[PDB]
């Protein structure tokens, strides 16, 4: 089986450097170039560069030629991409590939100055169907988990993807229930942030 | 229509630095050879690359010929490489013949050369091991960065 | 560099429908184009190489073709697993460049959003911030406009939006818009409004509160 096995996700500080690996197996390593590709929110897919594992020759996208350094280790049949001088714009999923045919699973690199930070959980109550929510503000790193009444409510629920508001993530979750049910019966959001060992239960109370 | 522009004596090496030669049966093969061994073995290791037309995107339209006991030119007809007994043309009417290859450097790697068949788009000269021999074949390019379709071309 | 213009970036379709995605190259790329598919978990699979050659292990409903500087991937009859992302890639010249992608989404009936606005909580105000949250829930199609006003004046700074992927059950989309202010700024004003306008709207949907009510 041709396989390209990439290293795990990284959390790295702005201005620092990171090195990600791509272990190749199931074919003769030096017979094929290895390619590196960046997938971001902002610039979609971009080719970074390639390397010839037999002689170490490299080619870069001129946008990335001073950001990225490609190398191989023949013996371990592994390709590496080193990124220097990191900034928020470098946050992305980085893929290695043989031939742009066989692909690694990707390595998420998140660049942030934030330390591990628990979310602040704020109730969202209104000023026949009533919509309530919870604002899960200013946490790092991902993820948080949100449920409502310990998972008893789901048909009316959705949780929005996290976004970067400052150097921290923020999201919100929404639940819609009949007006005859709330505030008659309690509705509580449950938020877990495993990185910080945080679990919070916030009851939504009428204003 | 297109007159021969240039004619260059060349030694051609494959992905493992083996030198291309024509054997006594007129078969294109590769073998490990020092630059000295390559000269010792001339004219069987010396290929004439004749250029006719720039056709980028695809490359420079060329023929590849060798002169031993007769002059032969490389043909990709029927997706099977052979040396065909004929001289390279003085002029070609168009770039569509099975003896035409588009010579192009691998993008980003200016000294690694590919030779794409004119008559079979997406097929290229390649080195392939068969049993004991390393042979010049025509191969469909199935993925990028396939070093078997890359060559060194040394001017002579 | 060669620019690959891929259209449409989103295509809504139904099971059994024939659809075609297009990549236009800014320079001649000959037959040097791939089509790639990406699953939700990030897994890539090459579908087509050299414009029209189908990869092994790819369903036969996929095909690739060219007519001019337009390259197309056609899916003869859509199946459920096909509603994913697709990218073209040219390899004619360095740097290799990708199309901007197409997401294949499920077609359904139009739907107006349910719009809800929420004032900052006393808890947040205690900590010196103020976030005003608006939900625009369960609408279709996916494009929508949301505007914030403070005391009737449009506010653009401090607004962050978040967009759900297409709902796996009802095929709708939702959005949140959050306006974040300092407590100091928040407490200077009276009313806060979020206004949604959508293909389905006869009038913009305006939801508001007075921060003293
Ligand atoms: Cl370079
Ligand atoms: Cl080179
Ligand atoms: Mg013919």
């Amino acid at each position: 089986e041709i396989q390209l096995q990439q290293s795990g996700p990284e959390l790295v500080k702005p201005g620092a450097s990171v090195k990600v690996s791509c272990k190749a197996s199931g074919y003769s390593f030096t017979d094929y170039f290895i390619y590196w590709v960046k997938q971001s929110h902002g610039k979609s897919l971009e080719w970074i560069g390639d390397i010839d594992p037999y002689n170490g020759d490299t080619s870069y996208n001129q946008k990335f030629r001073d950001k990225a350094t490609l190398t191989v280790d023949q013996s371990s049949t592994t390709a590496f991409m080193h990124l220097n001088s990191l900034t928020s714009e470098d946050s992305a999923v980085y893929f290695c590939a043989r031939g742009l045919r066989f692909w690694g699973q990707g390595t998420l690199v998140t660049v942030s100055a934030a330390k591990t930070t628990p979310p602040s959980v704020y109730p969202l109550a209104p000023g026949s169907m009533v919509t309530l929510g919870c604002l899960v503000k200013g946490y790092f790193p991902e993820p948080v988990t949100v449920t409502w009444n310990s998972g008893s409510l789901s048909s009316g629920v959705h949780t929005f993807p996290a976004v970067l508001q400052s150097d921290l993530y923020t999201l919100s979750s929404s639940v819609t229930v009949p007006s005859s049910t709330w505030p008659s019966e309690t509705v509580t959001c449950n938020v877990a942030h495993p990185a910080s060992s945080t679990k919070v239960d916030k009851k939504i109370v009428p204003r | 229509y297109f007159g021969k522009l240039e004619s260059k004596l060349s030694v051609i090496r494959n992905l493992n630095d083996q030198v291309l030669f024509i054997d006594q049966g007129n078969r294109p093969l590769f073998e490990d050879m020092t630059d000295s061994d390559a000269r010792d073995n001339a004219p069987r290791t010396i290929f004439i690359i004749s250029m006719y037309k720039d056709s980028q995107p695809r490359g420079m339209a060329v023929t590849i010929s060798v002169k031993a006991e007769k002059i032969s030119t490389l043909s990709a007809e029927n997706k099977i490489i052979s040396f065909k007994e004929m001289n390279p043309p003085d002029n070609i009417k168009d770039t569509k013949s099975d003896i035409i290859f588009f010579q192009r450097s691998v993008p980003g790697h200016d000294n690694k050369m590919q030779f794409e068949s004119s008559s079979y788009e997406g097929y290229f000269l390649a080195a392939e091991k068969e049993r004991d021999l390393f042979k010049l074949i025509l191969k469909k390019e199935d993925e990028l960065g396939d070093r078997s379709i890359m060559f060194t071309v040394q001017n002579e | 560099d060669i620019q690959m213009t891929q259209s449409p970036s989103s295509l809504s379709a139904s099971l059994g429908e024939r659809v075609s995605l297009t990549c236009r190259a800014s320079q001649d790329i000959g037959s040097k184009l791939y089509w790639l598919q990406q699953e939700p978990d990030g897994t890539f699979k090459r579908l087509i190489y050299a414009t029209s050659s189908l990869d092994s292990g790819v369903p036969k409903r996929f095909s690739g073709s060219r007519s001019g500087s337009d390259y197309s991937l056609t899916i003869s009859s859509l199946e459920s697993e096909d509603f994913v992302d697709y990218y073209c890639l040219q390899y004619a010249s360095s740097p290799y460049t990708f199309g901007g992608g197409t997401k294949l989404a499920i077609k359904r009936a139009d739907a107006a959003p349910t719009v809800s606005i929420f004032p900052p909580s006393s808890e947040q105000l205690t900590s010196g911030g103020a976030s005003v949250v608006c939900f625009l829930n369960n609408f279709y199609p996916k494009d929508i406009n949301v505007k914030w006003k403070i005391d009737g004046s449009e506010r653009q700074n401090g607004v962050l939006n978040s967009w759900t992927d297409q709902d796996s059950k009802d095929s709708t989309y939702s959005m949140s818009s959050t306006l974040t202010l300092t407590k100091d700024e928040y407490e200077r004003h009276n009313s806060y409004t979020c206004e949604a306008t959508h293909k389905t709207s006869t009038s913009p949907i305006v939801k508001s509160f007075n921060r003293n009510e």
